[PDB]
């Protein structure tokens, strides 16, 4: 049907620098254009409607502009409130759709992360399992890179990654990755290395150890 | 004040239905039609459809003809939604969105109120409760770790000595391994105060009705 | 006087366009699509008319041709008929209005698309009804002479009643139902200033969303601003023959008044779909689409 795309899908701003997010109709729509602001766990709020028009005590330095095909909602000098993603929605017609979002995240210097590694727990290689885990803490931007070697050798199947959201106290990315294999696997296999790259260190960030 | 209040999380296996609810206090439900949409993976929103709670009438998204079927009490003044044949890619959060209406010579339209959103998790596990293993070591610095896996349903709630470690701890996000989920904290933690101190992992999964701490201990 | 002409076929073409395009406007973008706009439409359209028919009918009348009384009292009256019609739509827009920003709540399930026809037709029915009168006994003719035998010129002051044409179609007709309308929407007005002024001196909104009011009511004053101009078109015409009607002893109503004052209602056809171009976003933005593609 009428198909809504925006712009870009993710965005990372300082307070107080001004943000433009766009999104454009696969059909002319007019104004029947409204933008929705949906706070992490929170349910989406009313932001402007007739895609010029601001909703109910929303502060002035939120805009809507464009008509047509093409429409943009701009933040004048950001604030700390406005971090969330904005959903854009078409009232064209008789059948509705939204935006993809876009998720604005606030900037913050780079930051190199911490790396440890840890080797399956005797009590779950007891059940018969073997998981090596990885923790990656504390780094920005949120672009980071896992491989895993064992033996030298590289390993991808069993592997499974997890990324926190930008933390609520230095706003940065952390994440666990855990490559899991049988008790039975695990025990042929003397080295196990967990090696990160990203952008802050020239040299992978390297985490290894030797069963026994 | 307005306020839609929608019925809260549901747990499902696929093939069976569900009706969600949506009570609105705080102005007349009959003025207003009412809307459901779905978020999936917290991220991308799908119009469901709508309802016209003076006459019961709907207009559908295509998409959700038929899974979908929107219904209304006037007197208890909630909409309902109800999903059939459920399945996986069902598990979402919907929510109930008060539409809103005036003449600028064109119709103006928008999603004046929303509910808090409920969730709607479907899948055929059965309800398993957690292994917790405690992830020790092998600098300035030491980060212990904790890993809570193959558990069905979620939540966990995962704390480190009882709260009483507040700084320096990552839970992380879980994640699906075939049919159960697998969740893994952190804490780092001046070397000085581990081993020397103790620390403890506290992972309770009602579901299940469980509690368990594992102290975390050096190896060999 | 072969500008009188001019002028008249100058406003004739003018008024056709314009109200096809508000027509073409609202058959095209789905959001114009709404009650208050069918009252709009037959508001364009018995606009049409008056370029298609009504002029050509008045520039016709300017000669004195010969004809049937009963067939003759066809072709003066039929602008009657439209303004007439006119009337009953803009009094139902207003309505509309009103109901829709005095009683919010009721609205959605009191006016609807269906009651609304039901509205226009009647006001058609009642417009031709009351329009053509003069047609149903009404008559002032049977009781410049080389016409005779059956065929009677065609004048307006001696065929049509200035009986019936200041009393019943100005007092009763039009007088009447703009004094209703200027009620009406400054009930609206001065209702809106307070609903707007009482979400001031208390926090928080609601129950009605305060932006969302002065936006209803900002299309209101647009569409009152109509029914003014309307007064202003059709008013003169009036004021001009209740000094000749009064007086069917004072003196009569000079040449460059007249036509000047029949022209000057002939306007009214053509000023609406400007007037909605620049006082609202949605027409002007599907006129804007319309001419720079189907015209380009
Ligand atoms: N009184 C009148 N006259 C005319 N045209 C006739 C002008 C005229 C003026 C002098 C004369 O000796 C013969 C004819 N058109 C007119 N249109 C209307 C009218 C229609 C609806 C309301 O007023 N009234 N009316």
């Amino acid at each position: 049907d009428i198909v809504m795309t925006q712009s870009p899908a993710s965005l990372s701003a300082s307070v107080g620098d001004t943000v433009t997010i766009t999104c454009r109709a696969s059909e002319f729509i007019y104004s029947s254009l409204t933008w929705y602001q949906q706070k992490q766990g929170g349910s989406p709020q009313l932001l402007v409607y007739a895609a010029t028009n601001l909703a109910d005590a929303v502060p002035s330095r939120f805009s809507g502009s464009g008509s047509g095909t093409q429409f943009s909602l701009k933040i004048n000098r950001l604030q700390p409130e406005d971090f969330g993603t904005y959903y854009c929605q078409h009232f064209y017609g008789s059948t509705w759709a939204f935006g993809g979002g876009t998720k604005l995240e606030i900037k913050r210097a780079d930051a190199a992360p911490t790396v440890s590694i840890f080797p399956p727990s005797s009590e779950q290689l007891t059940s018969g399992g073997a998981s090596v885990v990885c923790f990656l803490n504390n780094f920005y931007p949120k672009d980071i890179n896992v491989k895993w070697k064992i033996d030298g050798s590289e390993r991808q199947n069993g592997v499974l990654n997890s990324w926190t959201d930008q933390d609520s106290k230095d706003s940065t990315y952390s994440m666990s990755s855990t490559l899991t294999l049988t008790k039975d696997e695990y025990e042929r296999h003397n080295s196990y290395t967990c090696e990160a790259t990203h952008k802050t260190s020239t040299s992978p960030i390297v985490k290894s150890f030797n069963r026994n | 004040e307005v306020q839609l209040q929608q019925s809260g999380a549901e747990l499902v296996k696929p093939g069976s239905s569900v009706k969600i609810s949506c009570k609105t206090s705080g102005d007349s439900f009959t003025a207003y039609n009412m809307n459901w949409v779905k978020q999936s993976h917290g991220k991308s929103l799908e119009w469901i459809g709508n309802i016209n709670p003076y006459y019961g009438s709907t207009r559908y998204n295509q998409k959700f003809k038929g899974k979908a079927t929107l219904t209304v009490d006037k007197s208890s003044s909630t909409a309902y939604i109800q999903l059939n044949s459920l399945t996986s890619e069902d598990s979402a959060v919907y929510y109930c969105a008060r539409e809103g209406n005036y003449y600028d010579g064109g119709s103006v339209r928008y999603f004046d109120y929303w509910g808090q959103g409920t969730t709607l998790t479907v899948s055929s596990a059965k309800t398993t409760a957690p292994s917790v293993y405690p992830l020790a070591p092998v600098g300035s610095s030491v980060t212990l770790g904790c890993l809570v896996k193959g558990y069905f349903p979620e939540p966990v709630t995962l704390t480190w000595n009882s709260g009483s470690l507040s700084s320096g701890v990552h839970t992380f996000p879980a994640v699906l391994q075939s049919d159960l989920y697998t969740l893994s904290s952190s804490v780092t933690v001046t070397s000085s105060t581990w081993p020397s101190q103790s620390i403890t992992c506290n992972v309770a999964h009602p579901a299940s009705s469980t509690k368990v701490d594992k102290k975390i201990e050096p190896r060999g | 006087s072969s500008v009188y002409i001019t002028v008249e076929l100058a406003i004739a073409v003018l008024a056709i366009l314009g109200n096809v395009l508000v027509c073409w406007a609202v058959w095209l973008n789905s959001n114009l699509q709404n009650v208050t706009n069918y009252f709009v439409v037959s508001l364009a359209a018995a606009d049409i008319a008056v370029g298609v028919l009504a002029i050509p009918f008045a520039i016709t009348i300017s000669t004195g041709f010969c004809a049937a009384c009963h067939g003759c009292l066809f072709i003066a009256c039929f602008v009657l008929v439209l303004t007439q019609s006119s009337i009953f739509s803009l009094l139902a827009i207003a309505i509309d209005r009103y109901i829709a920003i005095r009683i919010p709540l009721r609205y959605n399930g009191l006016v609807t698309g269906t009651r609304a026809k039901g509205i226009i037709a009647i006001c058609w029915v009642l417009s031709f009804a009351i329009g053509l009168t003069p047609m149903l006994g009404w008559n002032n003719c049977g009781q410049s002479q080389g016409c005779g035998e059956g065929q009677v010129a065609c004048l307006f002051e001696d065929v049509v009643p200035m009986n019936y044409m200041v009393y019943f179609n100005f007092f009763a007709c039009v007088l009447v139902p703009l004094l209703l309308m200027l009620g009406v929407y400054l009930r609206i007005f001065l209702a809106a200033r307070r609903q707007l002024k009482q979400m001031e001196s208390q926090p928080l909104p609601g129950e009605r969303a305060r932006s969302t009011l002065q936006k209803e009511v900002h299309a209101a004053k647009s569409l009152a601003i109509i029914v003014g101009l309307f007064a202003l078109c059709w008013l003169p015409l009036h004021i001009i023959n209740c000094f000749t009607f009064f007086c069917p002893d004072c003196s009569h109503a000079p040449l460059w008044l007249m036509y000047l004052a029949i022209v000057l209602s002939h306007t009214n056809s053509v000023v609406n779909p400007f007037i909605y171009a620049y006082r609202i976003r949605e027409f002007r933005q599907t006129f804007r689409k319309i001419i720079r593609s189907h015209v380009l």
